[PDB]
Parts: structure tokens; C-alpha cells; sequence
RNA sequence: ACCUCGAUGUCGGCUCGUCGCAUCCUGGGGCUGGAGCAGGUCCCAAGGGUUGGGCUGUUCGCCCAUUAAAGCGGCACGCG
RNA sequence: GCCCCUAAGCGUGUGCUAAGUGGAAAAGGAUGUGCAGUCGCGAAGACAACCAGGAGGUUGGCUUAGAAGCAGCCACCCUUGAAAGAGUGCGUAAUAGCUCACUGGUCAAGUGAUUGUGCGCCGAUAAUGUAGCGGGGCUCAAGCACACCGCCGAAGCCGC
């Protein structure tokens, strides 16, 4: 790619985080090309699931608070934003993970605060 | 040559110092000096160093 | 269709001669004249290194300024000498051009697209002479050839051309010609 | 195997083989083309070769142009016969080539296989030569 | 030379003693000595980690950093811990056994063949179809299975002979 | 071993070194192996 | 046609050897369209050996019977 | 010509050579080495490595007993998109698998390519005995490249 290129990707990822609601990151390490797609079809009716290079969304994170999140992207991380409602994806990729045991959620981002795997549990039970 | 390295000077430096200096002595009387008189050419040798120039290599 | 003139710096020739010339060349840098209308022609020198760049930068043909002792010139590359073996710059020559005036340029053109299966690529012209002005001067023609069939001869006067350009040379001249592939039985009859 | 139809003369002399070729020295029927680099005998049958070899690879597309012509004579006696008592009767014709002269033009669309062919033009040839584009 | 940049680790439990050119190891597992290039020079960093510094940026000084920063982390790291490679006897009518410190292989030969264990090493024997050799020093370990496999030849249509853990033999089979 | 003046990268992977001023080029495919000489 | 026409004796056979390796075997390796033997090819290697007969003045060559092979050449087409 | 056999610098200053090149030779081949001029990418993290992904229409049609991405011939189109190339191959009759291309995670700055160049290496095998620097020997050049200062050197020149 150009540096045109991750210019516009870093745009493009702004307006898509400005016009979602939340965002979750999580690890697609040890999941298949399928199962994948399925599951991205599964959340295609309100979410959308996405990756992108690590440093370029550091480096898009600068204009909102998202900043506290930069070391929780040590590792894979596959962002996925929810356009409508929140809990919907996030009960999506935790039963997909627990169903396939190869997918671990690093976190999400909600209410302008970085919180743990255990407070994502808990917002996608609630 | 041999007295020459002796004295610790070579031939060439020898020869081109005596020259400078403007002495006209050949090689039949510096050879009968070099058996004859080691003081003949202790004396040679520093008009000769005396007579050399400060730098060799110098473009002049 | 506007360009920018390219900078380098060149020196006026002290000696003049084939001795000093090649004594030049050895050393790095390329004798050149500049003559023109002004009924005033000089010879200078200028760096191979830089004039090789700017002539891979900017093509065959580029607008270029003069820096003579701290004066401003106007001129185009018009002819030179290539080295049959060094692919080397032996001599240029450079006409002064102000601005506002009519030139004779030489230009390339290129083709490219997709061919049918019974398409033959022939290429007889690839080089052109267009009346232009000093700053509209283009470096490269394209033509773009699609489900080419049968005969289809291109002609050089059917090749669309910006504003403000002549096309010198006449409306017969043929660019690009498309004919049937060839055979193995014409392959192996041709030349025996 | 280029031969000339018909020659006014039929034997010539050693031909001279010096200086720089002057006519020739650029490319200009298509795109990209070969240029040599020393003073050599080039023959019809090397050129033949040469031919063949260019069209066995570049296949469909793209055609050739060919520079030179070999109608410059050379003899030869026959093994077993005491030299002199005549010229011998010519062999091969050969075209005298000289340094920088364009042998081969070709113009096919891709960089790959046109760079491809003229090595393989090249692989062929008894001298030295490189690649040449349209471009100087 | 990029890896000679990174310095190598000395874990606690390992003495190091240097003098001038030559450098020792001491640690559990024993100790070694080399003799390294004259040109460079090496320095022990008080934080615990070993720095070698070439003295110009030229060709045997490039060449020889990363040599001997490689060659003293090995030396420390197998000084402390050690090492082992282990192998497999595969075919039929293959036997391997250890009586003492020598070792006896039945591999088809109509004699038995014995090979004498150098000073330093050790051989261990947990089947008589694999077995393991633990040592210090990576030159005489790989020198050992080197020799131990140098035994057969190879045989790219049964897999009759030594090999690795991982070696892989190609296979080809003939119709006739 | 092919012993031959001119050697080269045959496949994308077969590797050219110099050993005694002999450049050899060796791959895993048997047949890649040769010196020049 | 440069030495030899006020002389350099010629082919084969016998005896007598010598040298190089582009090696016939014996020796050590790489690859295979090298299941095993049995092969093919390339490298290194001159230490040693390298048939006897029928035919013709033969060299050469054909044929008969083995061995590991029945080498290529240079030495005034080795040597009156 | 100036290390010794042999008379003169184991001279000076700046660079190259590892091959005894110097001190026999070509086409061609090569991550040998020095110089100069480029462009692509590279702190928005390159290149290499070390975890995962590398499928759904899809077995794309003709051809064939056979054609499923990998005898062959045509677009060499398209979807999820991060990326799937009618697939660079070593894989099976034909499937299925090992992979790979581009892409994503950690490390942390150089990574590639042609361009013109000075030296180099292989290419290199014959016969009495080194025998292709004259020989010894010479890179701690006594080799090569460029300047400077000198000397030896004939029956040439000058002196009687
Ligand atoms: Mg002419
Ligand atoms: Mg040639
Ligand atoms: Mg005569
Ligand atoms: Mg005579
Ligand atoms: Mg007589
Ligand atoms: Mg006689
Ligand atoms: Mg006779
Ligand atoms: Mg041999
Ligand atoms: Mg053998
Ligand atoms: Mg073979
Ligand atoms: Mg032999
Ligand atoms: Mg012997
Ligand atoms: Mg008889
Ligand atoms: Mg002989
Ligand atoms: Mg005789
Ligand atoms: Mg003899
Ligand atoms: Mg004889
Ligand atoms: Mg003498
Ligand atoms: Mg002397
Ligand atoms: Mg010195
Ligand atoms: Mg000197
Ligand atoms: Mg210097
Ligand atoms: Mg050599
Ligand atoms: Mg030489
Ligand atoms: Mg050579
Ligand atoms: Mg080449
Ligand atoms: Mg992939
Ligand atoms: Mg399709
Ligand atoms: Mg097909
Ligand atoms: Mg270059
Ligand atoms: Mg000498
Ligand atoms: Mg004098
Ligand atoms: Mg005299
Ligand atoms: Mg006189
Ligand atoms: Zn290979």
C-alpha cells in the first residue's frame, strides 16, 4: 500500500468510529476463513467486523479519548463497530468465541473508558 | 654506497646532497677516502645533511 | 498541458577543439552549443550525471533554463549525439526559445490495449512532429485499441491530439497497423 | 539463409573492419531493438539462427525487423590444394558488422519477454551486444 | 553484527573470568574456554550482559562481532542449561545398545560396529529403536551425530538408516 | 554433481555460496546441487 | 618452404623402455526415469597392470577363447 | 631499472588487489571487493524471522475414461473483502492433503533493483624435470593506479 493509502484508511476508520456507537476488539488468531465469514454474516444486520494494521489505528486513535487502548493491541486485534445497539455484537463474538475456543476478546470500548474481559462479560450479560 | 650506509645515509641522498652542496669530488676519491678516512667522510656526510633540504617530497 | 522548466548550472567552453573536448568528456562533463535566433551562438559544458536525469525525468524532450555565469536562458534540447557503445551524451544542442512561440517537436507515441486472438500488434510510426507551443510540449502520445479485427489500420491523423497542437506531418502516415495472425506455414515459407 | 538475389561481381576483396558505425546507430522502426558492441564476421546462417530463435520464443504476437543483410562474400579453397593458383569459389556470405549497429528490432508489448528474446538473440550471436528501448 | 549490537544476557548462577584475549565459562554444567579474534574486543557490562565491540567498520571486523556474540551466548546458555539431541533407528533388524561409555549398533553389518564416546559427552538409551545424547558443547554434540550418522547411507526408498527428530527423506519408488 | 562453468538459481530456491573459490549453488532437489569447474 | 641434397637411412616385426592423463580395471564420492542385484552419467585419482592366437608385409582391421582390463597418445609416425 | 644474484629508493604521499592475480587466453557464470549516479519502500515500523488466515459460485467451459487451481486451449470474470493469482511448483489415475502469492501480530533500520566503472575468481587438460616473474623470494609488495624528489645505467654528450 501507498502512504495515500493508510492516510485514507486512517480517514475512513475515523468516520466509521465517529458514526458507531462502540467498538470491541478482538483476536482472529486460529480462526478459520469460514467460520469467519459466517460470522460476519451472522452481524452484518446492525454490526460490522473489520481489521486493521495496529499502528495505523494507534495513530487514528489521537483524535478522540480511544488513546488508553494502544497496549491492549499488543497481538492480534480485529475491530468490529456497532452501528446498532451495542450488546448484540458483543454477545455475538463471545458465544462465537466460546463455541470455537480459539477466539480470545481483548476488550471493548464503551462510555469513554477502557475496561477488562471481565467487565465485557459483564456488559454483554447486561 | 656501503660507506654510505655505514654512516647512515643512503646513496642516492648522499650523492644529490653533494651536489647541493657544490662539491666536486668524484667517486675514485670518495672510494680511496672510504678506506682511507672514516673522518673524511663523518665531515662528508654532515655537509651533506647539512646541505639537504627540509622536505623531500616538496613539489619544488 | 503545461510544464515546468528544469535547473542545472553549465559553464562557458575556455579551449575548443576535438583535445579538449574529449579531455572534457574523460573528465565527466558534455560539450554543448547554444545557438539561435539571437544571432549569437555559444558553447558551454554541462554535468553528464544531471543531464542524464533530467533526460530520463522528463523524456526526450524538455523545456530547459540555462545558467550562464548567473544568466537566465530559455532553451529546448533540439538535437544531439548519442555513444553507439557507452550509451554515453557526447553533444546537444540547444535552440533559445522565449516564450510565445511556434516549434517543430518530435514526439513518441505509445499503444497499448487488448488484442483479439486473431490480432497481430504492427507498429510501422512511433515517432511524430507536432507544431506546438515552448510550454505545451507533450513527452508522451498514447492510443488505446480494443476487439481489434480484421483490418484496422490506425492512422496517425485519426489520433486525437490536445488543444492548441498541429499535426505537421501528413494525414497518410499510418501509426498502428492490425492484421491477421500470422501461420507456421507462412512462418517456415518466409525466408527460404 | 539471406542471400542476395544478384551481385555484379562475385568475389571481393577482404572487406576493412574499422571505425564506429555511423548509419544505423538508432533504433526507430518499433520499440526496442539489439546493438553490438565489437567488430565481428556476422553470417546468413547466424542470422537465420538468430530468427528463428527470436520467433521459437516470442510465438503469437509481435514481429521482427532485421537491420543488416548478408551479401558480402567470402572464399575458400578446399582442403588438400597448394595455395595460390587462384581465388577459391565463395562459401558463406557474411555481413560485416560494426560497433553500435542495430542487428535486431523487436516490438512486442511486455518489458518480461521482450528482454526475454533479445537474450535469447543474444545467447546466439559470436559478440557482445545489449538491449536498447525507443527511449535514448 | 545487527545481532552483535544486542548484547547477551549472563544469567546469575554463571561466572565469567576474562583475561586480555582469552575467556572462560564457569557454571553448573562445567566449564570452556575460547580464544577470540585479535582485531575486536569484548567487555563485560556491569548490569550483567556480555558487550563485544569492533574497533572499524571493515570486513573481518563485521564479520567477526556477530561471530563471537553468537558464539559466547551459545557458550553461556549451554553452560547453564545444556543440551541434548536425540535420534531414531528405523528399519528392520536394527539393534542399538550401550554397555559403559561405548556404544554398539547391529545395523545389518556382518560385524558389529563400536564407537569410542570422546571426553565430555554423554549417551543415554530409552529404546533400542531411539535414543538421546546429552552434552556441553554444541561442536562436539553436532560432531557426534555427524559421526553416528555418517554410519549408513542414505536411502531415499525405504528410509533404511538414522536420522533426526525431523528429518525429512524424500520418497521415490521404481516401477521395475 | 554437474559439473559445468555456468551455474544457476534453477528453481526459486536453489542457493549460490563460495567456498574456496569455487561458487557452488545447493538446494534440497538432489539434482540442483553442482559446482562450477 | 626456415634448418639438413661435399648424405637427417624408410614402413612393419623382435628386444628394450620412458613420460602426460582426455582412465580399461582396481580406489573414494554426487545424481537417476538407481524395489535388490544388475546399471547409466559426472568428479577426484598415473601406484600397479593391461591376452594369446588364425588371416595378410602389414599399421589398421575381421574372427576364435578367457581375464580386471586387453587405454589413449608423446618420445626423428620411440628405438638398423 | 633501484630487495638479493647485479649498480642504483627493504624512497615519500594518496587508493586497489587475496588471487602468487602480478608472473599465458575467450564466450559465459557468480550475495568477491572499491567508487559514482538513481528510484521503490522505511519510525504512518521496511526487509527477514517467529502464531494465525489462506474458503464459499468454484469440480469455470472445450478436450477427454480422466481435467476437480496445478496435459493442453479462452475470459484469464466475479463475491465476502485483509487476500485468494483460472494459481510459481514439488502431490495423488481423478479426489483429498503439504504449500505459496497478497494480507494481519511481536521485534526493531536499513532493505532491493538494474546503471557506469578499477581490480579480481572460475571457465584452464600433454608428454625428459619445476619450466607460462630469469631465479631466490615478494602482500610487514620487492604488484598495480596517480603525483614528487633523487640515483644507477653505453663506445651517446662533456673534460684532458
Ligand atoms: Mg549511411
Ligand atoms: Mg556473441
Ligand atoms: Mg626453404
Ligand atoms: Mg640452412
Ligand atoms: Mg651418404
Ligand atoms: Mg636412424
Ligand atoms: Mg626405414
Ligand atoms: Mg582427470
Ligand atoms: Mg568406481
Ligand atoms: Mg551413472
Ligand atoms: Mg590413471
Ligand atoms: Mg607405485
Ligand atoms: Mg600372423
Ligand atoms: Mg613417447
Ligand atoms: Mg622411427
Ligand atoms: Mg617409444
Ligand atoms: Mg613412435
Ligand atoms: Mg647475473
Ligand atoms: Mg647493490
Ligand atoms: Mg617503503
Ligand atoms: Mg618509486
Ligand atoms: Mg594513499
Ligand atoms: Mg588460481
Ligand atoms: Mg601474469
Ligand atoms: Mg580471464
Ligand atoms: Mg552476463
Ligand atoms: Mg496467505
Ligand atoms: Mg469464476
Ligand atoms: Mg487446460
Ligand atoms: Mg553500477
Ligand atoms: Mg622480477
Ligand atoms: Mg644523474
Ligand atoms: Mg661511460
Ligand atoms: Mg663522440
Ligand atoms: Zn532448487
Amino acid at each position: 500500500m501507498a502512504k495515500a493509502d493508510k492516510a485514507t484508511a486512517v480517514a475512513d476508520i475515523a468516520e466509521q468510529f465517529k458514526a458507531s456507537t462502540a467498538t470491541v476488539v478482538t483476536e482472529y488468531r486460529g480462526l478459520t476463513v469460514a467460520n469467519l465469514a459466517e460470522l460476519r454474516r451472522a452481524l452484518g444486520d446492525s454490526a460490522t467486523y473489520t481489521v486493521a494494521k495496529n499502528t495505523l489505528v494507534k495513530r487514528a486513535a489521537s483524535e478522540a479519548g480511544i488513546e488508553g487502548l494502544d497496549e491492549l493491541f499488543a497481538g492480534p486485534t480485529a475491530i468490529a463497530f456497532v452501528k446498532g445497539e451495542a450488546v448484540d455484537a458483543a454477545k455475538a463474538i463471545k458465544k462465537f468465541a466460546k463455541d470455537n475456543k480459539a477466539l480470545v476478546i481483548k476488550g471493548g470500548y464503551m462510555d469513554g473508558k477502557a475496561l477488562s474481559v471481565a467487565d465485557v462479560e459483564k456488559i454483554a450479560d447486561l | 654506497n656501503a660507506a654510505a650506509r655505514a654512516n647512515d645515509i643512503t646513496y642516492n641522498r648522499l650523492i644529490q646532497g653533494l651536489k647541493a652542496a657544490g662539491v666536486e669530488v668524484d667517486r675514485k676519491n670518495l672510494a680511496e677516502l672510504a678506506v682511507s678516512d672514516p673522518a673524511a667522510f663523518t665531515a662528508l656526510v654532515d655537509v651533506a645533511r647539512a646541505a639537504l633540504p627540509e622536505d623531500v617530497n616538496a613539489p619544488s | 498541458t503545461a510544464n515546468i522548466p528544469n535547473k542545472l548550472t553549465a559553464n562557458v567552453r575556455t579551449r575548443t577543439g576535438k583535445g579538449a573536448s574529449r579531455q572534457a568528456r574523460r573528465d565527466g562533463k558534455v560539450p554543448a552549443v547554444l545557438y539561435g535566433h539571437g544571432t549569437d551562438p555559444q558553447h558551454l559544458e554541462l554535468n553528464a550525471r544531471d543531464f542524464a536525469a533530467v533526460l530520463r525525468s522528463h523524456g526526450t524532450n524538455a523545456i530547459l533554463t540555462l545558467d550562464i555565469e548567473g544568466t537566465e536562458q530559455l532553451a529546448l534540447t533540439k538535437a544531439l549525439d548519442v555513444h553507439p557503445i557507452r550509451r554515453n551524451i557526447q553533444h546537444a544542442d540547444l535552440l533559445v526559445v522565449q516564450r510565445g512561440e511556434k516549434v517543430t517537436v518530435e514526439v513518441t507515441v505509445l499503444v497499448e490495449g487488448d488484442a483479439t486472438p486473431g490480432t497481430l500488434v504492427t507498429q510501422d510510426a512511433n515517432t511524430i512532429e507536432i507544431e506546438a507551443e515552448a510550454l505545451s510540449i507533450p513527452e508522451q502520445l498514447t492510443v488505446s485499441v480494443e476487439g481489434v479485427e480484421a483490418g484496422t489500420q490506425i492512422t496517425a491523423g485519426q489520433i486525437s491530439l490536445p488543444e492548441g497542437v498541429n499535426l505537421i506531418s501528413d494525414p497518410e502516415l499510418l501509426v498502428v497497423n492490425v492484421v491477421e495472425a500470422p501461420s507456421a506455414e507462412a512462418l517456415e515459407e518466409e525466408g527460404a | 539463409m539471406l542471400i542476395p538475389r544478384k551481385v555484379k561481381h562475385r568475389k571481393q576483396h577482404h572487406p576493412e573492419q574499422r571505425g564506429i558505425a555511423s548509419g544505423g546507430t538508432s533504433v526507430s522502426f518499433g520499440d526496442y531493438g539489439i546493438q553490438a558492441l565489437e567488430h565481428a564476421y556476422i553470417t546468413n546462417r547466424q542470422i537465420e539462427s538468430a530468427r528463428i530463435a527470436i520467433n521459437r520464443h516470442i510465438k503469437r504476437g509481435g514481429k521482427v525487423w532485421i537491420n543488416i543483410f548478408p551479401d558480402r562474400p567470402l572464399t575458400k579453397k578446399p582442403a588438400e590444394t597448394r595455395m595460390g593458383s587462384g581465388k577459391g569459389s565463395p562459401e558463406w556470405w557474411v555481413a560485416n558488422v560494426k560497433p553500435g549497429r542495430v542487428l535486431f528490432e523487436l516490438s512486442y508489448p511486455d518489458e518480461k519477454t521482450a528482454r526475454d528474446a533479445l537474450t535469447r538473440a543474444i545467447h546466439k550471436l559470436p559478440i557482445k551486444a545489449r538491449i536498447v528501448t525507443r527511449e535514448e | 553484527s545487527r545481532i552483535g549490537k544486542q548484547p547477551v544476557p549472563v544469567p546469575s548462577g554463571v561466572d565469567v573470568t576474562i583475561n586480555g584475549q582469552n575467556l572462560s565459562v564457569k557454571g553448573p554444567k562445567g566449564t570452556l574456554t575460547l580464544d577470540v579474534a585479535e582485531p575486536i574486543s569484548v567487555s563485560r557490562a556491569e548490569d550483567g550482559a556480555i558487550v563485544v565491540t569492533r574497533p572499524d567498520d571493515e570486513r573481518r571486523s563485521r564479520s567477526l562481532h556477530g561471530l563471537s556474540r553468537t558464539l559466547i551466548a551459545n557458550l553461556v546458555t549451554g553452560v547453564t542449561e545444556g543440551y541434548t539431541q536425540k535420534m531414531e533407528i528405523f528399519g528392520v533388524g536394527y539393534r542399538v545398545q550401550l554397555k559403559g561409555q561405548n556404544l554398539e549398533f547391529a545395523l545389518g553389518y556382518s560385524h558389529p560396529v563400536l564407537i569410542e564416546a570422546p571426553e565430555g559427552i554423554t549417551f543415554a538409551v530409552e529404546s533400542p529403536t531411539k535414543f538421546s545424547v546429552s552434552g556441553i558443547d554444541k561442536q562436539k554434540v553436532g560432531q557426534i551425530s555427524a559421526v553416528i550418522r555418517r554410519l549408513r547411507r542414505p536411502d531415499p526408498y525405504k528410509g533404511k538408516g538414522v536420522r533426526y527428530e525431523g528429518e525429512q527423506i524424500r520418497r521415490k519408488v521404481g516401477k521395475t | 554433481m554437474k559439473v559445468n562453468p555456468s551455474v544457476k538459481p534453477i528453481c526459486d530456491k536453489c542457493r549460490v555460496i563460495r567456498r574456496h573459490g569455487r561458487v557452488m549453488v545447493i538446494c534440497s532437489d538432489p539434482r540442483h546441487k553442482q559446482r562450477q569447474g
